[PDB]
């Protein structure tokens, strides 16, 4: 997708191992 | 299919094939969508008899912008997979959603290319969205310089250790060859994102952007005390191609205004 | 991009 | 002697408690062992689950994966769309949902990240626009972010990290598991031992103790073997923490109190394995070699008894109960058994379509390396027979069987299961849910009635992550199913559609069969030759939906139905009180849109074959209470879309304001009403009556304007509202407004002399 959707609400932490 | 039309001097009916592939959801990697779409472009480019130059020139311009965003898509993959700071478990989860069909500039911007802090991929998608924020593209820039010094400065801290007999900290590959100062490695992130967008875009507003960079030279010490000619920042701008006129009129405002360090002495 | 840490003033009251 | 609307409310009341009876789980799981399964190919109609989409992990995740030196690990958010993969001591996460995701990458650590969470925050401590805790475990330390997972207008949570200067050091003990309670409670554990930990933090610092704490709830000392941990699982509705062992021993502690773990029960494989020889049926695929990969806690509300699933490597799920020596002191358990399992499928995956007694031997699921259930008992087995290429085994209850069994004595663990195949390469990682936990109900009975819930939340959907990217796999409803079935049917026989209508018939019954049909004729399903699948189930609806009979009368199956059908719709709202006194309502107004555009879409499609459908036409006996009940029912649905549009109408004046000036006792009538009520007995009208003539004195204070209001209450509550009563609004609005002008002079006898008229 050409269009850019900002959503910093709801993200998955780049930072930590999966639940 | 392709080959056949083109030696048959069809190439609008060749890039039709090769730009809906590129689109489809067949299991086609990236980098043929790449080529898919870089050859359309080329064959939608040039005349075929019967079809309209409007009919052309829409399918050009749909590969064109499909082939910007997966060259984007293209160079976030390869630095996420490269990156010695991501965990092995998430390389694995980003080559699969990356190297398959083209995805949204959003979707690149949010879930990759601002996670990992790529400002300068940032950068370019900010180009390829026509995204108009005057604020947010200048927080990035603000981001890029200060990223980049801070690894400039890094580099040159490893060698005076090598040159002095130290020890590098573990997994650090030594640098054989005194590394760029920060003024200069700063200034080449900021010719290879002109290069790539050309100056006429929105995240060149020179207006803001070259106070930002004369502001980074002092604050920095990026002048006569390590031996970098004081007006690197001036010789950069008109190199890379920024009028002379607009140059000595945003350098007039600075002195107007007399804002942040731009004071006093 | 290094993300933006904001503050931990924001983050916790009062 | 009790009118239409009354009677109809009659048949939903006793609707709603039908679907509320439907088995609790450990009443089809009882003392004994199953192996029922109706095996469905994945490319089938009647498959329970498939694959919508997938994600690739971002290119330049694979850079940094494959630029890693030592380690490297990948794992999901599914609870907010996000992935993560750690590279060395860096950490990058990324919305999957995005097609062109930006990495969220955070690289503060210093020592290689060994386990990363998602947990909710501990109240009181963080402003309210933190969602999340993101635990982030080194070889060094602990480190705690504040995460904001705010929504954004595509649908995929918008992802912001605040630092907490919240950080203990690790100590000697690894950390490659973190579970979170509901309260923001942290627990920890890993591969060095057995022992858990947890994590405190507070707002305030004190010279006396420090933000951030960690404590060894274990307390070990003497003489100690080695043995490690698989996992951490958490069950808030009990207050228990479950960990598993590499020796598969399960223990489980208690908490009893916010800062307090105890343990109190500890069952090792040879206590299974004594259980499992005391049960009737004992099999060589559960013996001393064999081992338990994973556990899954099962919710008090889901089963008083069974509290755990536990999963062996050969495919086995163990159903064990937990009890407590007494009925007072949470009250904690302290003995657990083995009492249900369900073995195998014998079904393999097969690229051509291949053509009564306990099945205790089956290998189709072995080897099982992951496994996960969640609520009602959706079942994810990775079974890797070859070390390149996983298959997912997926199942579900056989809700539809399960709902019609009867006695309650041959209830028996049915389910539907299907084989997904993902391609060579694909190693699943992990597997979580996207969508809000499932329940029909707030306790065991009519908790795992997906029948009863197919129009109120969406289907379960579970993200599946593997090593090249995430994979959608959706639960499929009846009403998908039959939708699906009859997109088949539309190019056949008028004998082709009654042979695929008597395949549901036969397992689901003829009500819930019909419900289906008329369901997907009201256009459910099509969220997803959508006519002709209409136009079909509508021809289903009246060719198979029986007729009424003589025994007091049997009302047809199409009757049943459409109670059925119209009951579910307004499940959420019938008990509720209208409103939660600053007054607001109970029902989000969003909710009652879409119930309103349900129930009216049933009603025009009702009308739109008033001709063609038996009873609604007026027709010896049989047919008259069929043509009664039909009508009774139709009178129930107008009127409940004239309460919901009451209730809408209400919230978007000022109702505290309308509150405030009002008697005691229509204040405490209004604060105990309920839906049911307003719909159908004569005080809820009567007060509505009263809030409509409220509502207009008000407007008239507002005076933003009188004849639209008028308008607006003349046509859609009709038959609520009197014509009689907006020419008094008419009027008093002439007065008011003559109040209002009262100073001027010659504008009054023009209002006063209209009023007067």
């Amino acid at each position: 997708h050409k269009k850019l959707v900002i959503n910093k609400d709801m993200r998955t932490d780049l930072f930590s191992p999966p639940n | 299919l392709c080959r056949f039309y083109t030696t048959r001097s069809r190439f609008f009916e060749a890039a039709q094939v090769q730009t809906n592939l590129a689109k489809s959801d067949l299991n086609i990697s990236l980098k043929d969508r790449i080529i898919l779409l870089s050859r359309a472009k080329g064959n939608a480019s040039v005349n075929t008899i019967g079809i309209s130059r409007q009919q052309q020139q829409q399918l050009n311009h749909e590969a064109s912008e499909l082939l910007e965003i997966a060259h984007i898509q293209d160079d976030l993959l390869e630095r996420l997979v490269a990156d010695p700071r991501i965990p092995e478990e998430r390389k694995a989860e980003i080559e699969e959603f990356l190297d398959g069909p083209i995805r949204t500039l959003t979707d690149l911007f949010n879930d990759y290319a601002d996670q990992a802090n790529y400002y300068d991929l940032c950068l370019l998608i900010f180009h390829a969205a026509d995204f108009h924020n005057p604020r947010t593209i200048m927080d990035t820039w603000n981001n890029l310089i200060n990223q980049s010094h801070f690894e400039a400065e890094q580099r040159r801290e490893y060698w005076e250790i090598v040159q002095a007999g130290g020890d590098l900290p573990a997994g650090v590959i030594a640098p054989i060859a005194e590394p760029p100062l920060p003024y200069v490695y700063v200034s080449q992130q900021i010719q290879l994102i002109a290069h790539r967008t050309s100056l006429d875009s929105l995240i060149f507003p020179v207006n803001s952007l070259l106070p930002v960079v004369c502001a980074y030279a002092i604050n920095n010490g990026q002048d006569a005390s390590i031996g970098a000619d004081p007006c690197w920042p001036i010789q950069l701008f008109l190199n890379l191609g920024v009028p002379h006129a607009l140059m000595v009129q945003v350098l007039e405002n600075v002195l107007d205004t007399q804002e942040a360090p731009f004071t006093g002495r | 991009r290094k993300a933006k840490l904001l503050p931990m003033e924001e983050a916790l009251l009062p | 002697d009790l009118p239409p609307v009354a009677k109809a409310a009659q048949v939903v009341n006793q609707t709603l408690q039908l679907d509320d009876s439907y088995p609790d789980l450990d009443s089809y799981c009882r003392p004994g062992a199953s192996s029922d399964y109706e095996m469905q190919s994945s490319d089938s109609s009647w498959a329970p689950f498939h694959v919508v989409r997938h994600h690739n992990i971002p290119d330049k995740v694979f850079e940094h994966l494959n630029a890693g030196e030592v380690f490297t690990k990948l794992g999901l958010f599914a609870e907010i769309g996000y992935a993560w993969a750690s590279i060395d001591s860096s950490l990058f996460l990324w919305d999957y949902t995005h097609p062109n995701p930006e990495l969220i990458g955070y690289e503060e650590a210093t020592h290689t990240i060994t386990a990363v969470a998602l947990v909710p925050p501990k109240p009181g401590v963080f402003v309210k626009t933190i969602t999340h805790v993101l635990v982030v475990a080194t070889t060094s330390e602990i480190i705690l972010l504040g995460v904001s997972a705010t929504p954004t207008p595509s649908g995929s949570k918008s992802l912001t990290l605040y630092s907490t200067r919240m950080s203990v050091h690790r100590g000697g003990s690894d950390v490659s598991f973190i579970v979170g309670t509901k309260d923001g409670r942290i627990f920890l554990g890993g591969e060095s031992d057995t022992d858990i930990h947890e994590i405190f933090y507070q707002q305030e610092e004190r010279w006396f103790s420090s933000r951030c704490g960690k404590i060894n709830h274990s307390h070990p000392f003497g003489s100690r073997q080695q043995e490690w941990l698989r996992g951490l699982y958490v069950d808030d509705t009990r207050n228990l923490l479950y960990s598993l062992s590499n020796r598969s021993t399960i223990r489980t502690y208690h908490m009893e109190g916010p800062e307090k773990l105890t343990k109190v029960i500890e069952k090792d494989k040879t206590s299974c394995l004594r259980d499992f020889a005391h049960m009737a049926d004992s099999s060589p695929l559960f013996t001393d070699k064999t081992n338990i990969v994973a556990l899954s806690p099962i919710p008090a509300t889901e089963a008083s008894k069974l509290h755990l699933m536990a999963l062996t490597d050969t495919g086995c799920r163990l159903f064990l109960s937990a009890t407590s020596s007494a009925s007072y002191t949470a009250l904690a358990p302290q003995s657990m058994q083995l009492q249900f399992v369900k073995f195998p499928p014998r079904e393999s995956p097969t690229r051509i379509r291949t053509l009564s007694q306990l099945d205790k031997t089956s290998r189709a699921l072995d080897p099982s390396a992951l496994g996960f259930r969640f609520s009602p008992g959706y079942f994810f087995d990775v079974v890797r027979k070859h070390p390149n290429q996983d298959m997912l085994f997926v199942s579900a209850p056989d809700t539809g069987r399960i709902k019609v069994t009867q006695p309650a004595s041959a209830l028996k663990y049915f389910e539907q299961g299907t084989w997904i195949e993902l391609e060579n390469g694909n190693r699943t990682i992990e597997i979580g849910l996207t969508t809000a936990p499932f329940a029909a109900a707030k306790q065991p009975l009519g908790f795992g009635n997906e029948l009863a819930v197919q129009f109120d939340q969406v289907p379960g959907e579970f993200a599946v992550l593997t090593n090249t990217g995430v994979h959608i796999v959706r639960r499929r409803r009846l009403v998908d199913i039959f939708a699906k079935a009859l997109g088949n049917c539309v190019s056949a026989s008028d004998d082709a559609l009654e042979r695929e209508v008597r395949k549901f018939i036969n397992q689901y019954g003829r009500v819930e069969t019909i419900a289906a049909a008329l369901a997907v004729a009201c256009g459910q399903g099509s969220d997803l030759m959508d006519r002709n699948t209409e136009n079909l189930a509508r021809a289903a609806f009246i060719e198979y939906g029986g007729q009424p009979r003589l025994a007091s009368v049997r009302l047809s199956s199409r009757h049943d139905a459409l109670a059925l059908y119209l009951t579910r719709l307004v499940r959420t709202l019938w008990k509720a009180k209208v409103v939660q006194v600053d007054i607001s309502s109970t029902i989000p107004t969003s909710k009652l849109v879409t119930i309103q555009e349900n129930v009216e879409r049933l009603r025009n499609f009702l009308e739109a074959n008033k001709s063609t459908i038996q009873g609604l036409a007026p027709p010896d006996i049989a047919n008259q209470k069929e043509h009664q009940a039909l009508h009774a029912l139709q009178k129930l649905m107008e009127s409940i879309s004239e309460g919901i549009s009451f209730v809408l109408m209400l919230f978007d004046e000022r109702v505290s304001d309308i509150y405030a000036r009002l008697d005691a006792v229509s204040q405490q009538q209004l604060k105990d009403l309920t839906y049911e009520q307003l719909f159908s007995q004569t005080p809820g009208k009567e007060l509505a009556k009263v809030l409509v003539k409220a509502i207009v004195n008000r407007n008239i204070a507002s005076g933003a304007n009188v004849e639209t209001v008028a308008d607006a209450l003349r046509r859609r509550c009709g038959s609520f509202c009197s014509p009689d009563d907006v020419v008094t609004f008419k009027a008093q609005e002439q007065l008011q407004r003559a109040s209002e002008q009262a100073h001027n002079s010659p504008v009054l006898r023009a209002l006063l002399a209209e009023s007067l008229r």
